[PDB]
DNA sequence: GCATCCGTGAGTCGAGGAAGCACAATTTAACACTTTTGTCAAG
DNA sequence: CTTGACAAAAGTGTTAAATTGTGCTATACTGGGAGCCGTCACGGATGC
């Protein structure tokens, strides 16, 4: 069968014993000399199976013939050794031990069921306070003892063994109270010591005995080794023994008849007891417990009158009943187990339902939590008493191996040590119980057993972590194995090490195609080793596979035909290149390997930006897909030439880069001269003749008669591009000169470089007209123009022609950057003549400010602010001067060309190289008053360098502490939206979102058109929900909005015809466990409608998390994004109006108050004094509209306006941060993540359902329950929308596997085990953990069952069937 | 590690990239056939050296270790089928 | 509460220390109770162990988990005895109670003894509990007639129990007590020689100093045995992202190459055996274990085919020679021999 | 703090002997350290 | 409504590997002797 | 195809030597030692 669901539930002791093949009774692991496992040990062959396949311990059966047989001599079953990895054991605990996962995991589930606090549960479990299970008529301090009452050690001893005290008398003094007399509290016993409790007083050690002979008060002295054997006031006849001693020589006897009197006791024992004299034999014995009315002695004549412990004193021959109660009080996990057994879940559920109606909110919340736990136990079918372990399971020994390394040393895991400690403590407890150890020792050993069980289950959670003696390293328990970044889930389940994988340093390959990479010969031989062996076997290179492998083992034994065979193997196959970190989905790309001589991987330049890979020492990994499915997926979906557009924004990602852009811009830029630059003539011949006279330059802009042209456009008229480029080759004209060409029947006035670029595009796309329509010939080719050209080529031609154009552009750009002559010199950083003047003006203004400050016209703070403003203005002016100097005097300056073309550098860096470094910041954040007036070309001073080092180190630390946060946020986004897949073509929903085209600017307080980039990010590749009529164009419902449609909508908005665009979005998608094709829109990586089965959730998470590193960190930047995704309450939260109305300001010196007034309601908000109010008197504010500048609390906005408003606010605020950094990200991803955030609701009115008020569930589930209740006429469940962060939403998912593998593994696992949650394997993480086919991509049910058949076989089937 | 002649770590982020591409079969191979499916990897190697296609992969050993450790934590982890009947992924080797 | 040792010390601090007189009376009561149990067993004829267990269960009360019904029956039988025997029953009960009190009141002594044995592979509380076991044994064997205080006799048993527990439970791989003593003596001798010579001694000097019957080889083997196993989870590196288990290959399960070559060898052998006759191939498979069973002897195969041993040997040799001829003429099976 | 010596070149060992680490036993930790310890204080002039 | 203790989390690769002593109960190396073949002559 | 003689290979039955495990030391000892520390933010109960 096929695994479809995974169920986790509590394991009963009977089930645990059923799992085990035998009880592990000894802690011995292996023998030290023979190295064989010891019998009944942690590694016993009799329990966990044989060490080697088909071989018993006794060495009698050694073959597969006796398969499934258990040897009679040794007991080891004759089977495969691999069962050693799968056969478990069990340890039968002498006393029950509570599972720590159900004790210290707040809220304590056992405590929740028993209504016991964490402290009380810890005290009871770890033997600190007793708990009563049967009072047995016990009265404490005048209050009868009730059940479930906690008793300390003193209280338990008082109730169980009675009250007793010992007062030690000083030597020599005689007690004032006779032996066997009742005394009251405060009564003096001896002259130096007084009693503290009422009871019978007894002599402990009489030091002197005073016998009164009758014929003589003879006295005898008693020593510690002598014991009196007669009572006080007893008649002793001559010869009777009086005092017994070790030596009969010193034994004291009576000479004649007398009366024995005891005197001088060592101490007095006062016990709260009743004394009964007796004459005949007693019916009871010492240690028993009696009740009033019970017979004690004399055959019923003497009857007990009070509960207590009975003890017979033969010396005084009386029966003492100490007043005590046979109270049943216990500690440890046995009492907890008994209490959980006694619970009736039905009665508890009924009581909790009754209590749920209490008006108190805290009472209702507590009842809801307890009732949720009870309902989980009831529905799961588990028993509460299963939470306390009676038999501890034992992991198979191969999962905790004791291996022998090649060096002879033994390596073992910490689980062996934990099991050894547990077994030792259990056996010691068994021995102590068998030996009748006292209560203290037994209690201590039971506490040790409980602590050992806790350490085995989860080490370090409670108390000091258990460490191996001789070191302070905590032992690795099962919880530590299964939790954390180094746990099983994140290290061996979600990610694994793979075979057929290599790694090497990458180098740039310009000669490679976009779909090719340079795989080294040795790496290809090692990675394709099995295929190479098969190919060598096919040919005559080797006789068989073994000979081929032996040949390949030695480097000098490899012939020359092996390389030819390897080349034959890799024909058609592709390999996956990977570079860590894989920030987005293009970090792994399929390339067609090309064998190269060397050891470094050759990487195509164009994909480098996709890989975020430079060639300063990067390393990349190579993986080899094996089967036909993997090869088809790599060649069709994962191919580098097939992923030309970025899925995040839809713009091209494999586009011309630094050197390519530099070369194309250099050739496509025209020359501007200044020789003539204005001279006007009458006829063109005059201008030409002046040109040969040298008065005017070739490219100098002149006027011939009325029009403005140049000498080049008149002197050089080329009939076709071939003649122009032939003249360029001969050196008559340059690529940067402006001449007249006849292209496509049009007399253009352009440069031969631009005509050459047009020809390049035409030859690359093999279509002159389309290529002409794609390019813009009137501007130099910068990065943006090349990107637009690539996108237009992708739209008009397809992937293959776009890849060909990309390769041609790369080749030509590289060649022209090589031959153009771009170089960086110290004089290329031109110092403007205006910098000195600006610095002098700044110095004069600073001197004026200082003089004014000395005059007292301004204070320190505003003087510092003015200095900062002055220096910022000076820096901006210097930047403008630098760029004006470049664009006027040196238009082809390498720094200017690189900055303008976008190949490298930004205006700030060009300023630092050419202008001034500027202001710098202190480590505390303040900026230095004096700036760094010297640039890098002039050279900084030591002090200026030290000042700049502060900012440099701050930026480095910011990047270091920001990369981890960005990665963790990306992990959260992946784990919360891992289940989102395109699962159907259309869900049929009628809801939508109105994307606004106008933003309400507050400085003008009016609607202004948003930026084109924002509208494109919010509308490109989206399905129109409603038909839109703009500019005579009717976009029907269900039409995908392309870039042309977005531009048309933008133009219509500019014409004032449309205010907002209604589009279908994932927020309004009704598809369960995913989205629909018509709601997602285009697949931005292909500029076509999304294919059904794509994992859009993972794509969205990666797209959002990739530019997290680029966001500035320094409520702004990446922390703002994090607090937005987590729905955290901002510290400087804004104040919003809960209800709509007219605003009224009551600003007073005492307090600041804002009133929202309505027809019958009036709300008051007490604002802080330093609040930047953005609303004035006489304004109409709506519900949720902010009143103070700041960050809106998402929960307050959701509760004030509604789910749509809070979703829109979240999307807009998240997108604002990316806009501020220049990163273009489509709103689909943010909307998907927000939809995942808004997936949960809270029940307010249970209605006709079993749900509880305040319970949090999924919106889809409650909607289904509501429609089901409506179908058969029942009161619907009232629910309130709930917003939670990505962490809380991911942790509360229905599938326990993904939640456990994400975070809080212990809590998720314990909740799932208690509730018996069954994982349906809906998302992608669970299938990854189980290694199944994920329900996305080729594994989606929509396309998984597609069948391909030829014509002939299909016709045969039809003919043979019909 | 190169010194120990080990493979390349295919961590979580690479799995996310494969899921984003939708390469379900490649991801399954890299999780089972090429990593820890003992019978699966042995059969795949035998098929490749024989010129045949690799067989369908099976349950990884890592999931078996997960199940056994969860059982050692006294948690009953059971894998079910469409009809909710228990499914033995250990091929009867752990059944008494 | 958080510190188990603190809680245990607080618990043992609630039992006042025994004076000399109290110690003597408790020891005398224990001796008298043992003698009374002996007399009761002699008279009633019951097992002394059974009577002692019944008396101990009655003394400890019902707060303890043989079924209690037989304990009650035995107690009723003992109480049915006349007064001269109920006297011994009461003496036994008082002796058991005194034994419990005496054991309870000497926990400070065992704590003080065990505080000097810490750091030898066992935790403090484990040493305390093993010393408690030794203390119980000492109370069982203590005699007050010799007039020696209880501490003097109890210390021997407590330290003996602690040392035995350290020898038997401080190592993951258990080593017998005699070998533990040998290792300890070897370590002491090595340390003494090391401090005497001012350098680490070689095995020859250690063996010479140990005594007769010891050589360098035996010292080396003893040191090799005394090597504690190394943990598989010891981190290596500044970051806590590596462990020993990540560098130890698994050499038990066959590698994919090994399984592949085994399958290839099986297929080639099956193809080669096709050239043999039907009977010869079956005989060779039976004689070489190709039927997954142990190689059947000549007599077993002969009885299976109803043939004598000599003919089976002859046909097996002839078939082996034919296979050798085929291999020589083909050479398609030599590479698998290695 | 006892690190395996880096002696690729004499300058390597010379720098390694003159390194100052805020980590180690009793010191800070890689992921327990904020911006306060990682910044260049004004007193680092001429000393670090 | 708020101060406070507790628990959980904080990027990816790679390259870093301190007694002895006596005495009885259990195991096993060393042999000695039948038992069982593996093979060889006899055709 | 069979019918007897040989020459080891393995198993059975003692034999003590080696190894292993439990019992016993009688002046008097009567409550532990190591920590110990530079982080922030966010649930979430725990009380006042
Ligand atoms: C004393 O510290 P070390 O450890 O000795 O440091 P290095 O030896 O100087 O580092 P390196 O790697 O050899 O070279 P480099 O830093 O000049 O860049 C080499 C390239 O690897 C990559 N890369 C570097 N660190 C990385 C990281 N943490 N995660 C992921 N990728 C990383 C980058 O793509 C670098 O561009
Ligand atoms: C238009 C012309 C053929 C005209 C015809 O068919 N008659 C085709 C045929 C072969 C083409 C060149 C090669 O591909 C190599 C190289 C590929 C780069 O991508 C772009 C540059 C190169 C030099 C190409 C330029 C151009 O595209 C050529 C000359
Ligand atoms: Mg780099
Ligand atoms: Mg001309
Ligand atoms: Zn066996
Ligand atoms: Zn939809």
């Amino acid at each position: 069968k096929e695994v479809r669901k995974v169920r986790i539930a509590l394991a009963s002791p009977e089930k645990i014993r059923s799992w085990s093949y035998g009880e592990v009774e000894k802690p011995e692991t292996i023998n030290y000399r023979t190295l064989k496992p010891e019998r009944d040990g942690l590694f016993d062959e009799r329990i966990f199976g044989p060490i080697k396949d088909y071989e018993c311990a006794c060495g009698k059966y050694k073959r597969q013939r006796f398969e499934g047989k258990v040897c009679e001599r040794c007991g080891v079953e004759v089977t495969k050794s691999i069962v050693r990895r799968y056969r478990m054991g069990h340890i039968e605990l002498a006393t029950p031990a509570a599972h720590i996962w159900f004790v210290k995991d707040v809220p304590s589930k056992i405590g929740t069921l028993l209504d016991l606090s964490a402290t009380e549960l810890e005290q009871v479990l770890y033997f600190s306070k007793y708990i009563v299970l049967d009072p047995k008529g016990a009265i404490l301090n005048g209050v009868p003892v009730e059940k479930r009452q906690l008793l300390t050690d003193e209280e338990y001893r008082e109730l169980r063994y009675g009250k007793q005290e010992t007062y030690p008398l000083p030597p020599g003094v005689d007690a004032l109270v006779k032996d066997g007399e009742e005394v009251v509290k405060g009564q003096e016993l001896a002259p130096g010591v007084v009693s503290r409790l009422d009871g019978v007083a007894l002599y402990r050690f009489p030091r002197r005995v005073r016998v009164e002979y009758v014929k003589e008060p003879k006295d005898y002295r008693v020593q510690p080794h002598m014991n009196v054997v007669v009572p006080e006031g007893a008649r002793v006849e001559a010869g009777d023994k009086i005092v017994a001693a070790i030596d009969p020589e010193e034994e004291v006897i009576a000479e004649a008849e007398g009366v024995v009197h005891l005197h001088e006791p060592a101490s007095i024992l006062v016990v709260k007891a009743r004394v009964y004299p007796f004459e005949d034999d007693v019916e009871v014995s010492t240690g028993d417990r009696v009740a009033p009315g019970d017979v004690l002695a004399d055959g019923g004549k003497v009857k007990s009158d009070v509960y207590g412990r009975v003890e017979v004193d033969l010396v005084r021959n009386v029966v003492r009943v100490v007043e005590s109660y046979d109270i049943d009080a216990r500690m440890g996990a046995e009492a907890i187990q008994q209490l959980l057994k006694e619970l009736d879940l039905e009665a508890l559920e009924k009581e909790l339902l009754e209590e749920m109606k209490h008006p108190s909110r805290a009472r209702r919340a507590k009842a809801r939590k307890r009732l949720e736990v009870v309902r989980a136990f009831l529905d799961s079918g588990n028993r509460p008493e299963w939470m306390i372990l009676e038999a501890v399971p034992v992991l198979p020994p191969d999962l905790r191996p004791m291996v022998q390394v090649d060096g002879g040393r033994f390596a073992t895991s910490d689980l062996n040590d934990l099991y050894r400690r547990l077994i030792n403590r259990n056996n010691r407890l068994k021995k102590l119980l068998a030996q009748g150890a006292p209560e203290i020792i037994i209690r201590n050993e039971k506490r040790m057993l409980q602590e050992a069980v806790d350490a085995l289950l989860d080490n370090g959670r409670r108390g000091a972590p258990v460490t191996n003696p001789g070191s302070d390293r905590p032992l690795r328990s099962l919880t530590d194995i299964l939790s954390g970044k180094q746990g099983r889930f994140r290290q061996n389940l979600l990610g694994k090490r793979v075979d057929y994988s290599g790694r090497s340093v990458i180098v740039v390959g310009p000669q490679l195609k976009l779909h090719q990479c340079g795989l080294p010969k040795r790496m290809a031989l090692e990675l394709f080793k099995p295929f190479l062996l098969k190919k060598m076997e096919e040919k005559g290179i080797a006789p068989n596979v073994k000979a081929a492998r032996r040949m390949l083992e030695r480097q000098r034994d490899i012939k020359d035909e092996v390389w030819d065979a390897l080349e034959e193997v890799i024909h058609g196959k592709v390999v996956l290149l990977n570079r860590a970190p894989t920030l987005h989905r293009l970090g792994i790309q399929a390339f067609q390997p090309v064998l190269v001589e060397g050891q470094s991987i050759q990487l195509h330049p164009l994909v480098c930006e996709a890989f975020n890979a430079d060639f300063d020492g990067d390393q990349m990994a190579v993986h080899v897909p094996l089967s036909s499915f993997a090869q088809a997926e790599a060649r069709i979906q994962m191919l580098s030439a097939h992923n030309l557009l970025s899925p995040a924004s839809g713009e091209p990602l494999a586009k011309p880069s630094r050197d390519i852009i530099l070369g194309l811009y250099y050739i496509t830029q025209v020359r501007k001269e200044k020789k003539g630059a204005g001279l006007e003539f009458a006829t063109p011949e005059e201008a030409l003749a002046a040109h040969e006279r040298g008065e005017v330059a070739l490219n100098a802009p002149i006027k011939v008669a009325g029009r403005e042209t140049s000498v080049g456009r008149l002197k050089y008229v080329f009939a076709n591009p071939d003649e122009a480029l032939l003249a360029v080759a001969h050196g008559i004209v340059d690529l940067q000169d402006v001449v007249t060409v006849r292209y496509m029947g049009k007399r253009l006035e352009t440069s031969p470089g631009r005509i050459l670029f047009a020809r390049i595009v035409a030859e690359a796309v093999e279509d002159e007209k389309v290529a002409w329509e794609l390019i813009q010939l009137d501007v130099p080719q910068e990065k943006n123009s090349l990107k637009d050209l690539v996108y237009q080529a992708f739209l008009r031609l397809g992937m293959e022609k776009t890849a060909r154009l990309l390769d041609a552009l790369k080749y030509y750009g590289f060649t022209f950057s090589t031959t153009s002559g771009i170089t960086i010199g110290i004089d290329d950083a031109v110092i403007p003549e205006e910098k000195k003047q600006y610095l002098e003006e700044a110095d004069r203004k600073l001197l004026q400010i200082e003089q004014a400050y000395e005059m007292g016209f301004l204070t320190d703070r505003e003087r510092y602010d003015q200095i900062l403003q002055l220096w910022t203005e000076t820096t901006e002016k210097v930047t403008q001067a630098v760029f004006k100097n470049f664009e006027e005097n040196y238009p082809f300056n390498p720094l200017y060309v690189m900055a303008q073309s976008g190949a490298r550098g930004n205006p700030q860096q060009i300023r630092q190289l050419c202008g001034l470094r500027g202001l710098m910041q202190k480590p505390s954040g303040e900026t230095f008053e004096v700036p760094v007036r010297s640039s890098f070309r002039e050279g900084l001073t030591v002090l200026e360098y030290f000042i700049s080092s502060h900012g440099a180190r701050k930026g480095g630390a910011d990047t270091a502490l920001r990369t981890a946060d960005s990665g963790y946020l990306t992990r959260k986004l992946v784990d919360v939206t891992h289940e989102i897949v395109v699962r159907e073509a259309d869900c049929g929903t009628t809801n939508y979102i109105s994307v606004p085209l106008f933003q309400p600017d507050e400085v003008t307080r009016s609607l202004r058109l948003r930026k084109r980039a924002d509208i494109e990010a919010g509308l490109y590749g989206r399905v129109l929900a409603r038909e839109v009529e703009v500019l005579g164009v009717r976009l029907e419902e269900g039409r995908y909005l392309s870039m042309d449609d977005v531009h048309l909508l933008i133009k219509a908005a500019e014409a004032g015809e449309i205010q907002e665009v209604p589009v279908r979005s994932p927020l309004t998608c009704q598809t369960r466990y995913g989205v629909c094709q018509k709601c997602y829109g285009y697949d931005l990586s292909m500029a076509r409608p999304v294919s059904i089965g794509e994992a859009v959730g993972i794509v969205a998470a990666q797209s959002i998390g990739e530019p997290g590193t680029q966001l500035t960190m320094r409520t702004q930047g990446l922390p703002r994004v994090i607090e937005l995704f987590e729905a955290r309450r901002p510290k400087a939260k804004a104040v919003i109006s809960e209800i709509d109305g007219v605003v009224r300001i009551e600003e007073t010196e005492e307090k600041l108050s804002v009133f929202v007034e309505s027809e019958g309601f009036s709300k008051e908000y007490k604002l802080p004094k330093e609040a930047r109010l953005l609303v004035k008197d006489g304004d109409y504010v709506e519900a949720g509209q902010p009143l103070t500048r700041g960050a809106i609390d998402p929960h307050q906005l959701l509760e004030a306006k509604g789910p749509e408003a809070v979703e829109r606010y979240l999307v807009e605020e998240i997108q604002k941060v990316y806009r501020a950094q220049g990163v273009k990200l489509h709103d689909k991803h943010i909307e998907i993540v927000v939809r995942q955030m808004m997936k949960y609701v809270e029940v307010t009115d249970p209605g006709d359902s079993r749900l509880l008020e305040g319970q949090v569930l999924e919106k889809w589930d409650v909607e289904a329950l509501n429609e089901r209740l409506i179908a058969e006429g029942k009161t619907p469940v009232a629910w309130k929308p709930l917003l939670m962060g990505v962490t809380k939403s991911a942790l509360s998912t229905k599938s326990w596997l993904s939640a456990a593998s994400f975070q809080n593994t212990t809590h998720v696992l314990t909740e799932a085990a208690i509730a018996g949650k069954k994982d349906e394997l809906i998302g992608l993480k669970e299938n990854v953990i189980l290694g199944r086919l994920i329900p996305a991509g080729t594994g989606s049910d929509f396309v998984r069952f597609t069948q391909v058949v030829d014509q002939k076989t299909l016709k045969a089937i039809e003919e043979a069937r019909k | 590690g190169k010194a120990q002649f080990g493979g390349q770590r295919f961590g979580e982020m690479e799995v996310w990239a494969l899921e984003a591409y939708g390469a379900a079969h490649t991801l399954q191979e890299m999780l089972t056939l090429k990593s820890d499916d003992i019978e699966g990897r042995n059969a795949a190697y035998e098929a490749i050296i024989k010129g045949e296609d690799v067989p369908e992969p099976s349950v990884p050993e890592s999931f078996r270790v997960l199940v056994k450790e969860l059982q050692a934590l006294a948690l009953d982890v059971q894998t079910l089928d469409e009809k909710d009947n228990p499914v033995d992924i250990f091929e009867g080797l752990a059944s008494k | 509460t958080s510190d188990p040792v603190r809680q245990y010390l607080h618990e043992i601090g609630q039992v006042p220390l025994l004076t000399l007189e109290e110690e003597v009376e408790l020891a005398r009561k224990v001796e008298e109770g043992m003698e009374a149990i002996k007399k009761l067993s002699e008279i009633t004829g019951l097992d002394p162990d059974l009577i002692r267990e019944v008396v101990r269960a009655k003394i400890l009360g019902s707060a303890r988990v043989l079924d209690p019904k037989t304990v009650e029956e035995i107690d009723q039988k003992l109480k049915s005895l006349p007064k001269e025997h109920k006297r011994y029953l009461h003496i036994a009960r008082e002796g058991e109670a005194a034994r419990q009190h005496l054991i309870e009141a000497n926990l400070r002594l065992v704590v003080s003894i065990a505080k000097k044995y810490t750091g030898r592979g066992l935790s403090f509380l484990d040493l305390i509990q093993e010393g408690n076991q030794g203390l119980i044994r000492a109370v069982e064997k203590f005699e007050y007639k010799r007039r020696f205080k209880f501490s003097t006799y109890a210390t021997w048993w407590i330290r003996q129990a602690i040392n035995r527990a350290i020898a038997d439970q401080a190592r993951t791989i258990r080593i017998p007590v005699h070998m533990v003593e040998t290792i300890n003596k070897l370590s002491r001798t090595a340390r003494q020689l090391q401090q005497e010579l001012g350098r680490e001694p070689t095995y020859e000097e250690i063996a010479e100093a140990m005594g007769p019957g010891w050589d360098a080889k035996r010292v080396e083997e003893t040191l090799k045995i005394a090597q504690e196993p190394v943990s598989l989870e010891t981190p290596i590196g500044d970051e806590k992202d590596s462990f020993y288990g990540d560098f130890i290959p698994d050499e038990h399960l066959p590698s994919p190459v090994d399984a592949a070559t085994q399958s290839l060898l099986s297929e080639e052998l099956e193809k080669a055996l096709s050239k043999l006759s039907e009977r010869e191939a079956m005989v060779l498979k039976l004689r070489k274990g190709l039927i997954d069973g142990r190689e059947h002897t000549l007599e077993e195969v002969g009885a299976f085919f109803g043939v004598t041993r000599e003919r089976i040997r002859q046909i097996e040799n002839k078939a082996l020679r034919k296979l050798k001829y085929h291999e020589s003429r083909t050479r398609k099976l030599r590479d698998f021999l290695d | 703090l006892s690190q395996f010596k880096d002696e690729t070149n004499p300058l390597s060992s010379l720098r390694h002997k003159r390194r100052i680490s805020a980590l180690g036993p009793g010191g800070l930790t890689r992921e327990r350290a904020g911006f306060d310890v990682r910044d260049v204080h004004r007193t680092h002039y001429g000393r670090i």
